[PDB]
RNA sequence: CCCGGCGAGGGGAGUGAAAAAGAACCUGAAACCGUGUACGUACAAGCAGUGGGAGCACGCUUAGGCGUGUGACUGCGUACC
């Protein structure tokens, strides 16, 4: 029961080549190179997914201090005047908010305005 | 009854080792020998 | 106009005829799902909420697709102690047309 | 307990401890098994490095050159008399119990007679050693893959039966399980049973 | 052819010092 | 029948089911070497990846910010055994 193993092997190598293409040089034709490119690739890319939600919410809360000095009140400040006014309306949607309806956004610092006074 | 309708009864067929065949088995790699020294070797080992 | 609502655990902001995709509702493809907690509801005027949800606020919508997103790998991997593993993943969702903007 | 003669209407009295008991799945498999291993030939080598032919002198050094080191131009890494654990012929039947094999016979000749396979009549012989006399009385019994047990080792039968591929005859004495089993259906003669039977008891 | 084969090759095996220089050396 | 040193090599015709079966002749992988289109790059410094992600080019997204290619800027990031 002699087993050439050509075919298989083939399979396998093509996968890894496969997953690397667009890497410069030897790492998208050579399959040693190729192999520790590609398990690298996975190793950040799993640590990112962690990394995205981070660097998104950093972003809305840049924004939304922009925005709320803009109507004449500080981030921290217009964050706890929402919470004591019970409104939830994340950060997301809040600078959405900020960019494309900034009279909407005006009635929300009035909103947190009014139960920080 | 057709000699591709028997099967073997349950538990009895035990598909036993095989070693230094990567990651996945678990035991790739020194086969369950450990690190070096004299048990770890080719005839390797102390008498009765 | 547009609205904002709670459905995936997240938040939404939509307008008529919009579709949005959330996490997995148990509804067949062709019924209608209301959404009676929304945040804000804003047109020429904006009513906010104060107590969270809108008093007289509703959203109707209709569920038009479920479905599975497209496949993602993770990989772990600890150099040197000859230890790896890989994985597969697909996430359910629901995608729903907004019908409607009860203000 | 009573199996029905096909055309002469004279139903048979047969052991239900022989032909009406359950099937052991389990047992028969085993039997099975080692049935096909006990025909093996197992008939094979290869060469260990000290069958592989060349001498023993050492390739090139333990030190100094720049090339990896060497013992043996048959180490079995090397292209040419590889072969680390080389073949030997050998034995590949099992033991069965004598007991494990009737009981497993019995299983599958019970098993034969619930599934209707099991045919029996009181005579089956032919006259002129000619297969297509056969096949015209095969086709005549709507029969086609079939084995035939008769009571004596009936040569003309035996004869008739060679160059038919889906037809095999033999005598009671020398059944064997994996044939019981190969064929679509089983004839045997009311001979055959009484002679079956007492074997098996 | 062109039969294209003058060489055995066999190529030749150098061995084994011509250098052995130090040094340490102790 | 041509180019061609009465050359090696071609290009034609013809044989041939098929000459990208034509004498380094079944099929005919990658390394490696080539030509052709798309995008990128001469003020910008580093396991060259991944998370964002403008612009351009295709496939209409074949009405709806859809598939692919490329992908400036920026955030995280010292290969394996």
């Amino acid at each position: 029961a002699r087993v050439k193993r050509g075919v298989i092997a083939r399979a396998r190598h093509k996968k890894i080549l496969k997953q690397a293409k667009g890497y410069y040089g030897a790492r998208s034709r050579v399959y040693r190179v190729a192999f520790q490119a590609v398990i690298k690739a996975g190793q950040y890319a799993y640590r990112d997914r962690r990394q995205r939600k981070r660097q998104f919410r950093q972003l809305w809360i840049a924004r939304i201090n922009a925005a709320a000095r803009q109507n004449g009140i500080s981030y921290s400040k217009f964050i706890n005047g929402l919470k004591k006014a019970s409104v939830e309306i994340d950060r997301k949607i809040l600078a959405d908010i900020a960019v494309f309806d900034k009279v909407a956004f005006t009635a929300l610092v009035e909103k947190a305005k009014a139960a920080l006074a | 009854m057709r000699l591709n309708t028997l099967s073997p009864a349950e538990g009895s067929k035990k598909a036993g080792k095989r070693l230094g065949r990567g990651i996945g088995s678990g035991l790739g790699k020194t086969g369950g020998r450990g690190h070096k020294g004299q048990k770890s070797r080719s005839g390797g080992g102390v008498r009765r | 106009m547009y609205a904002v609502f709670q459905s995936g655990g997240k938040q939404h902001r939509v307008s008529e005829g919009q579709t949005v995709r959330l996490e997995k509702l148990d509804i067949a493809t062709g019924e209608t799902v209301e959404f009676a907690e929304v945040l804000m509801i804003a047109n020429g005027e904006e009513v906010k909420i104060g107590v969270p949800f809108v008093d007289g606020g509703v959203i109707k919508a209709e569920v038009v697709a479920h479905g599975r997103g497209e496949k993602v790998k993770i990989v772990k991997f600890r150099r040197r102690k000859h230890y790896r593993k890989q994985q597969g993943h697909r996430q359910w969702f629901t995608d729903v047309k907004i019908t409607g903007i009860s203000a | 307990m009573e199996l029905v003669l096909k055309d002469a209407q004279s139903a048979l009295t047969v052991s239900e401890t022989t032909f009406g008991r359950d099937f052991n799945e389990a047992l028969v498999h085993q039997v099975v098994v080692a049935y096909a291993a006990g025909a093996r030939q197992g008939t094979r080598a290869q060469k260990t490095r000290a069958e592989v032919t060349g001498s023993g002198k050492k390739p090139w050094r333990q030190k100094g050159t720049g090339r990896a080191r060497s013992g043996s131009i048959k180490s079995p890494i090397w292209r040419s008399g590889g072969v680390t654990f080389a073949a030997r012929p050998q034995d590949h039947s099992q033991k069965v119990n004598k007991k494990m094999y009737r009981g497993a016979l019995k299983s599958i000749l019970s098993e034969l007679v619930r599934q209707d396979r099991l045919i029996v009549v009181e005579k089956f012989s032919v006259e002129a050693p000619k297969t297509k006399l056969l096949a015209q009385k095969l086709k005549d019994m709507a029969l086609e893959d079939v084995l035939i047990i008769t009571g004596e080792l009936d040569e003309n039968l035996f004869l008739a039966a060679r160059n038919l591929h889906k037809v095999d005859v033999r005598d009671a004495t020398g059944i064997d399980p994996v044939s019981l089993i190969a064929f679509d259906k089983v004839v045997m003669t009311a001979d055959a049973v009484k002679q079956v039977e007492e074997m098996l008891a | 052819e062109q039969k294209l084969i003058s060489e055995e090759d066999l190529f030749s095996t150098p061995v084994w010092i011509s250098q052995a220089q130090g040094i340490r050396a102790g």
